[PDB]
């Protein structure tokens, strides 16, 4: 939820 | 988005593109495996035949739908906010159900929903994103545009927007000198604020006098004021 | 209109 997951 | 910059893949995994009859016309935000929050004027007068709408997730370049991280879904149902008022541009928000669920990946994630009384004070810097016009009445973008904008107080927004009725269901953002703002083609898209590592859906690009003009802030539907109505659909 |  609401978190970016790409470096 | 005007005055923004090209975002890279995965930057905003909850931002989704909407196509009406295979024509990209608005943005929306993923909030579950089944629902999207967007703007009512996007689907107004063309909500009765929902399968005519396409939701493209994990999208990056509008000119490139070949990327493997993308997923497409037809729209099963469109639920316009019961109090939407085209004349008043008030309550410009709407739910859209995906006929089939999506699978959460690193490029497709739901944005957090704000608390009902989540305060968004002026000076607070937030982000807008979309594929809309790069300048007023100009061409839309290819690479997903992103931009940071400071929030205003409704009092101050009403001030610069006397020709409209800034209701408590709206929230505005923009620079006094202009330059950065949401434009045509961005409606339905989010206005997000990071609250401690987590991004919250603050607003929904709704309307405004032109774009990027000084002392002419972009208006958005204030999500905290609809947070319960939205969460009721969740599933 | 002014709508986005
Ligand atoms: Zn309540
Ligand atoms: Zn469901």
């Amino acid at each position: 939820c609401g978190k970016k997951l790409v470096t | 988005i005007v005055g923004g910059s090209d975002s890279r893949e995965g930057a905003w995994p909850w931002v989704v593109a909407l196509y009406f009859d295979d024509q990209q016309v608005c943005g929306a935000s993923l909030v579950s495996r089944d629902w999207l929050v967007s703007a009512a004027h996007c689907v107004y007068g063309r909500n009765m035949e929902p399968s005519k709408w396409k939701a493209v997730l994990g999208l990056h370049m509008a000119s490139n739908l070949t990327s493997p991280q993308i997923e497409t879904r037809l729209i099963d149902q469109i639920v316009i906010n019961p109090h939407y008022n085209k004349r008043r541009k008030n309550n410009d928000i709407a739910m859209m159900h995906l006929e089939m669920k999506v699978n959460y990946t690193d490029y497709i994630q739901p944005i957090c929903l704000p608390e009902e009384n989540q305060v968004f004070p002026p000076g607070r810097i937030c982000s807008i994103a979309g594929w809309g016009a790069l300048i007023y009445q100009g061409s839309t973008a290819d690479v997903l545009q992103e931009a940071d904008v400071p929030l205003l107080s409704n009092e101050k927004c009403q001030q610069q927007m006397p020709e409209y009725n800034i209701t408590e269901n709206m929230v505005c953002a923009g620079y006094e000198a202009g330059g950065v703002d949401s434009c045509q083609g961005d409606s339905g898209g989010p206005l997000m604020c990071q609250e401690n590592n987590r991004w919250l859906l603050a607003g929904v690009t709704s309307f405004g006098y032109q774009c990027a003009l000084p002392n002419r802030p972009g208006v958005y539907a204030r999500v905290p004021r609809f947070t319960e109505w939205i969460q009721s659909f969740l599933h | 209109d002014d709508d986005k």
